[PDB]
């Protein structure tokens, strides 16, 4: 029901700036999550930055407090984000998540809706 | 066990309007134990069970339930008849119940020495030998024509069932649109497959439990065999639900492609069975980083 | 204690202890009987023969033999039952003690009272009778169980002179020789015993298949492996190669050669558009 | 032997023999109940789950279906205990002896003493009734005794439909098929057999060590150098580690993939400064 | 287990010992003020000797002994332990002498409430009333007092065997409340505590044989350093030969691992006795 369309992979030395489009399309009137997610071969996939719409909060991650900041776009219903001194460490492939805050009855257990969008992006040096 | 055998004897309570509700509860009671339990051992009763679980919504219609439960109740109704036969063949549980029904004016074999007074109440005492001994006649008298009839219903019974079963089996041939000899291949693969899923289940799942212990203490003690299968039969994750429930359920003999499919494993296996996360341990990982 | 369950008991009543017999010799003769026909594999392939023709197709002539086989072979146990129920005695004397005429009965002078005659006979078999009436027992028991044993000794000279003439009749009526049709009846015997091992054995294969295709791996015993190991299975046979091979097969030949059966029939090629019980539609119908 | 022992003795005297029948019966009714709940593991790891929350977090919900599951599996033997009891109709009978209304009392004229009824009544059990009144001593006996077995085969048909209910509520309710959760007590049986194994192996090869480094050796039989060669123990498992694996459990799905115990969702890493009841004070503190 | 086998011997011999101490030796003395004092004795005293027998064999109590001599929730554990093993002997014999009924008419016979009879009036004398009812148990009262001799014995043997229920009932309630009490006031989870409780008798079954083995190899190395050879079997030989001689422990060392334990653990890693705690510490 939901789709997310995702776009600015590249191939750039350090230092390169670098931005990362999340388009949602669907019923998006129910997400109350917006972030992205990082994963390389060789290792699991760890979260750099994740965004609530209706508490308004915002999370970013040890490496990436003060180096990406992840912006959104609420008319367009979109989220963006900037990529700032590029390291061997940021090659890896990007994904962009959404969750309706699931709820908890404690008979079954945590319920809830997830989405993801393929993306790459790896930095040469 | 003799002493538990001395439990379930037949004490018939020689009293008016009471022999018959012990008697239908000594006899009535033993037919559904067995009944309920003949339901319970049958795995083709919890298929249908877990078929209106994940369906929900009255999917299958009237033909293919009431061929299920006809396959249920036809397979459950083996065990009480088989003993609703022998207490009526044995005669003692039919006596006691209708010892208080026989008529006193239609006795025979002596003059009408009968009393009309408490006629009910000697009648009901017979099948305890409580009888005065000039009416030792006519308890006899009574004591065979009960266990007569008890005994023609006994063989009436079986020979009613002898025609079910032979009209039942007749008419499951006939109207099947297989030929009988497919239908006993596929009973031999209904077999066959029900066996190796209950061995490789239990192989799989302590397989996985050694995986577990070992990720405990550092190692697992295993018996000479139990070591043979860690090696030969490594593990490496667990069965999703959906798949676990892709192979759950009733199957009537879909076909695809010009060739058979035997089971709903099977049918699974060909991939032709097979967003919202349910009832997970923990809130998405996005909720995770906060 | 089963065999105590069934033990005769007759009830000694007039117009009541011949039902009782009735009942209790006729209806395990007519449960053997049910059973025979059941467990006989020459009745199913007979139904599948009524069953793809839907038309009554087939005449009468081939019609007869089959019927008259199954009926023949399942008629001996009820015929071997109802001869030991005869010889024993106990069914008949029970029956027809009612029957007994007083006014013919001797080994005494004729005192036999008139007052109820049926009631005070119909009470022989169960000893329940007065002293002074003993002499006329003992001589209606030994008239009525040798009725039963001479109708019992009858049957088997019947049923041993229907087996002397369907075997004659069968042999001189059939366009084969003794000596083939005995080939021939250790072909159908060693092609079941095959058929029935390897149907085993092709299901159990199969079943392996789709367990290894959930599990990653089947648990087989020592011997199970020899089993995937030696004979590999590919697929399934469709249904009409099932349906080519049961029915009623009579010695049809095919140019000079025996053919012995219609899965020998089939394996020639002498026997082998409209899509039936599908699981999904059309590939077309798929698509949308 | 016991049974001679803890044999029933009826106590003829009104209003103190149902007392007796009271503990004779309902006596090892409870104590088949304690048993039954002391030997079920699935109390133990329910008291484990309130010692560590102590604050009543669980709601009722997981507990209803943990607690009734206790009972269910505990119940079973005070019930056929007492079905057998009210089959047998000795604990009946005395219990309710001096209940019977002479009023009511057939088979028999109404010779019944009326000065002392209830006296009379009560001693029926024991035999210790005048002769002018042994027809009441079979009539009482047949009644009550009637109404403690029909009592019996009405605790088994409730009882045999409870358990019909139950388990078809069960698989109706559950949230998986009846295979996954056939598959799941499979691994439950295969893990408690195999932790409890390894914890006797693994405390027999901790406490050689231990021996060795007090007499420098340990005096080991063939089969135990095998399990100290094979199994090298390298240290102790912590005291959270081991209460991660401890309490109950519904069904925890991690990525869609099933956890099928604590120690399984332990083993996947899922459930993995303040020191409590340690030997030594800090380190800080030691020094002085 | 282990523990049934043991708990279902002396269950099992106390109930043979109080069937063959009914029939061989038990005399009522019928007499007021003497048969109740030996229905008393009859059942307590027994009850009593075995409940210090139970004690002296076990070996937890000498170790608390020792303990206390050097110097809560381990006493707990013991206690629950020691008495769930030597107090089984006593309840056994309570209770079965209760249920058979002998001893409780042969002590309370001598206080029955002459009045308190039924199916006939009251005949008993005003002086010899508690003589002639001091004498039912013995059956040796004239037959024409067997209608009120049957009430009375009958009566008393009620009142024994109800007795004996509500002891059990009793003692299977404070069972069921000593196993919640000791889970869930216990520091340590049931499974450890499991694995605990093994690993204290493994440990036990290894000591003991290594103790026998290392007093023998001392004692045959003696035998070497006194006479200059040692005449010694293949076993006993090679015994030596693959243990050397430790020497002998210092006297705060084995000190060190006699006493009670509070499961004390050293950084995380747990130690689950006090031989473990010496050869961690250390
Ligand atoms: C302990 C046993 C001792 C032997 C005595 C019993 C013989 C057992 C073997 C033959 C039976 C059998 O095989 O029963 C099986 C069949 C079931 O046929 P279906 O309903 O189409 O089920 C689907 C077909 N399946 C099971 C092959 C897939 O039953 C019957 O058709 C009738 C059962 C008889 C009991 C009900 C009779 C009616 C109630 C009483 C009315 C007055
Ligand atoms: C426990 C058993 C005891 C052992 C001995 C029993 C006898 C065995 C051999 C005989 C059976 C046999 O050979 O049956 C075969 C024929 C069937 O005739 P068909 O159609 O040509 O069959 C061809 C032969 N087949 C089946 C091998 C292909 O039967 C009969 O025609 C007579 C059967 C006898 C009983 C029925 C007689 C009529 C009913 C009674 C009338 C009052
Ligand atoms: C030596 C024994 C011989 C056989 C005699 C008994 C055979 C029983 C076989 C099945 C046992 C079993 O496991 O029962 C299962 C259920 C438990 O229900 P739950 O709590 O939902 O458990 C969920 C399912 N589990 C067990 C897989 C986790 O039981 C019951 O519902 C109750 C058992 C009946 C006895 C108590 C009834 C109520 C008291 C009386 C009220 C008038």
């Amino acid at each position: 029901q939901v789709q997310l369309v995702e776009s600015g992979g590249g191939s750039v030395q350090a230092g390169g700036s670098l931005r990362l489009s999340c388009a949602a399309s669907g019923n998006i009137r129910n997400i109350s999550y917006l972030g992205w997610f990082r994963q390389a071969p060789g290792k699991e996939r760890e979260g750099v930055a994740a965004l609530w719409t209706t508490q308004g909060q915002t999370y970013y991650a040890d490496s990436v407090k003060g180096r990406f900041t992840v912006s959104l776009d609420n008319a367009k219903n979109t989220v963006y984000l900037q990529m700032n001194s590029l390291k061997p460490e940021d090659t890896a492939l990007y994904y962009c998540a959404a969750a309706t805050s699931g709820q908890y009855n404690p008979l079954r257990g945590y319920h809830y809706n997830e989405y993801w969008g393929q993306g790459t992006q790896v930095t040469v040096s | 066990s003799q002493e538990l055998f001395s439990v379930v004897a037949f004490h018939c309570p020689c009293s008016p309007a009471r022999n018959y509700l012990y008697g239908l509860a000594a006899i009535g009671v033993p037919a559904l134990v067995l009944f309920i339990i003949g339901i319970i051992l049958n795995n083709h009763t919890w298929n249908l069970v877990a078929e209106c679980q994940h369906r929900r919504t009255k999917n299958c219609s009237a033909a293919p339930t009431f061929l299920l439960l006809s396959s249920i109740l036809g397979r459950a109704a083996v065990a009480p008849v088989t003993w609703s036969v022998i207490s009526l063949l044995r005669g003692e549980a039919y006596v006691c119940a209708l010892s208080e029904f026989v008529d006193p004016s239609s006795l025979t074999a002596r003059e009408e020495h009968f009393p009309s007074a408490h006629a009910t109440e000697i009648l009901a005492r017979f099948p305890c030998k409580e009888n005065p001994d000039n009416l030792s006649d006519f308890r006899e008298e009574v004591s065979r024509r009960l266990r007569y009839e008890s005994q023609l219903f006994g063989w009436l019974l079986i020979g009613v069932v002898a025609i079910l079963v032979f009209l039942t089996k007749c008419l499951k041939h006939y109207c099947s649109p297989l030929s009988y000899r497919q239908e006993a291949y596929w009973a031999q693969y209904r077999a066959n497959e029900d066996q190796l899923f209950q061995r490789t289940a239990e192989v799989h799942s302590r397989v996985l439990a050694a995986n577990n212990v070992r990720r405990f203490f550092g190692f697992v003690a295993l018996n000479k065999d139990d070591e043979e299968l860690i090696a030969n039969f490594p593990v490496e994750g667990t069965q999703p639900r959906p798949q676990w429930n892709a192979i759950t359920g009733v199957y009537l003999y879909r076909e695809n492609q010009g060739l058979p499919l035997y089971s709903r494993l099977h049918k699974w296996a060909q991939g032709l069975a097979g967003d919202n996360v349910e009832m997970a341990l923990l809130p998405s990982a996005l909720e995770v980083l906060f």
